[PDB]
RNA sequence: AAAUACCACUACUCCUAUUGUUUUUUUACUUAUUCAAUGUGAAGACAUUGUCAGGUGGGGAGUUCCUUUAGUCCCUCGAAAUUUGAGGCUAGAGGAGAAAAGUUACCACA
């Protein structure tokens, strides 16, 4: 949108983009604290692992 | 408040410029569609964002006291003079620097000038009066001035030297308590 | 040494335009200097008369040529305003 | 600009090479995305946009001239 | 502070169900609405927009309010219950005009 006139796509690639700006934001707002010292990894190893992938705005858009 | 006019803030950038490197890098809009300002209350320049100023309108002006970061003072004679509270963009963007060891950072933050016996480090090829922000050995911007002579003349100069004219320091928080 | 400012010197004209003078001990009107545009005219010109001299030939007219585009930008930016303002 | 009269000329010829570091910096990621990026004595001429992209960086963060005085802000 | 037996009342806090009202958030869809075209498409209940109440106004046009004092224990407004604080009344004291001005047992230079 300055190309051809395809709208269908062009929504659909709004929504993906959408969607993948709204997980990153997700881990971000989940990373602050997270001590990741050279020398201790133990809470990234964690992370989420208890976590699924539907709870991800991500995994609720593919689902 | 009131925005500068145009000679007032040829006045401010002369200064700036003199200072600092880059000055578009300062007036450059942001990620979020906002930019930095220049206001003026009771002969102060404040440097601040356009959004705090638009915000800050709702206060009277006998009430407003400050805003953003005081860049420094209009005289009554029309020139600027800088202050340590504009300190910190001059670290942000400085032209040219000077760090300076323990034994003369701490006569710095008294009041007292820079000593080529206290400098621990230059700038390479520095011109005779220009714009030297003063740092520690720990890279902490300490204050800011104009050095005396140029880098080849410190050089050679005796250690017992006076190689840049104090203008201002952190110390002068120690005043205004 | 006295200031021409102390001494009551009126103003001459030269190649350089006197312009649209005004009565003295009277309100002079504050144009104030707020956008983007405007500060980028005023800042270019600043760090022109800084760096001065300079040895390459395209250096120079690349440095009057950025203080020209700033200007461009700056008269465009006030005629679109003064549109606007004169219909809506 | 790492040649030694060059260097040494500098200040003095007034050569500032922010351009091209921000030019650099901001193509990274257009770069990194392009999958043009390895179909591919000498100092310039290479084949290679990937090698182009190693010498700038080389140039850029590990200079011959002046490695310990590189701006913090710029290495990270 | 308040004292328990006896029997009378209403005061809040936490749960439940249906024989009901509203308000807010998320999501879904077009009819409010926004954009493009001429001899219909996309977006979307958010925007944008409008109105009243204010805050500010060193910019534009026109012209030449608070604070202290004393009193009646006179009214309102808050607040604690057995009293206060803030306004209000009466008349003394403070605050040509964005050009600049006045001032100092201070500072630097002459």
């Amino acid at each position: 949108r300055k190309g051809n006139k395809n709208a269908k796509l062009g929504s659909s690639l709004v929504v993906l983009v959408q969607k993948l700006e709204m997980n990153a934001k997700f881990i971000e707002e989940r990373r602050a604290k997270v001590d990741f010292a050279p020398k201790d990894r133990a809470q990234v190893d964690a992370f989420l692992k208890d976590l699924e992938w539907e709870k991800t705005p991500l995994g609720a858009y593919v689902v | 408040m009131r925005p500068l006019t145009d000679q007032e803030m040829k006045i401010v950038l002369d200064k700036l410029a003199n200072y600092m490197t880059d000055l578009k890098s300062l007036i450059a809009p942001l990620e979020d569609g906002d930019r930095y300002v220049f206001r003026m209350q009771k002969d102060r320049v404040y440097y601040v964002k356009l959004s705090i100023a638009n915000i800050a309108t709702c206060v009277a002006r006998d009430k407003l006291l400050s805003l953003g970061t005081c860049l420094g003072k209009m005289t009554k004679s029309g020139k600027f003079r800088l202050h340590i509270t504009a300190l910190p963009i001059l670290a942000q963007n400085a032209r040219y620097k000077i760090w300076v060891k323990d034994n003369g950072a701490q006569p710095f933050l008294y009041g007292s000038n820079i000593v080529k016996a206290h400098v621990g480090r230059w700038t390479e090829d520095c011109p005779e009066h220009s714009g030297c922000v003063v740092y520690n050995m720990a890279d902490i911007p300490l204050g800011f001035g104009v050095t005396a002579r140029s880098t080849a003349e410190a050089r050679r100069l005796d250690p017992t030297g006076i190689v840049c004219f104090r203008q201002a320091d952190c110390g002068e928080y120690l005043r205004d308590e | 040494v006295y200031s021409e400012k102390e001494l009551g010197i009126p103003q001459l004209n030269t190649v350089t335009p006197v312009g649209v003078t005004k009565p003295k001990g009277k309100k002079k009107g504050k144009v104030f200097v707020d956008d983007r545009e405007s500060m980028n005219t005023i800042l270019a010109m600043v760090e022109a008369e800084k760096q001065g001299q300079i040895e390459s030939k395209i250096m120079r007219a690349r440095q009057l040529e950025e203080i020209r585009e700033a200007r461009r930008i700056e008269a465009e930016k006030k005629e679109a305003e003064r549109k606007a303002l004169l219909e809506n | 600009l790492e040649g030694q009269d060059a260097h040494n000329a500098r200040s003095d010829l007034h050569l500032d090479l922010s351009f091209f570091i921000t030019n650099l910096y901001r193509s990274l990621l257009s770069l990194s995305l392009n999958p043009d990026l390895e179909l591919g004595n000498n100092k310039i001429n290479l084949q290679t946009t990937t090698v182009l992209l190693l010498r700038c960086l080389t140039s850029v963060l590990l200079p011959p001239w002046n490695i310990r005085s590189v701006p913090p802000i710029r290495l990270a």
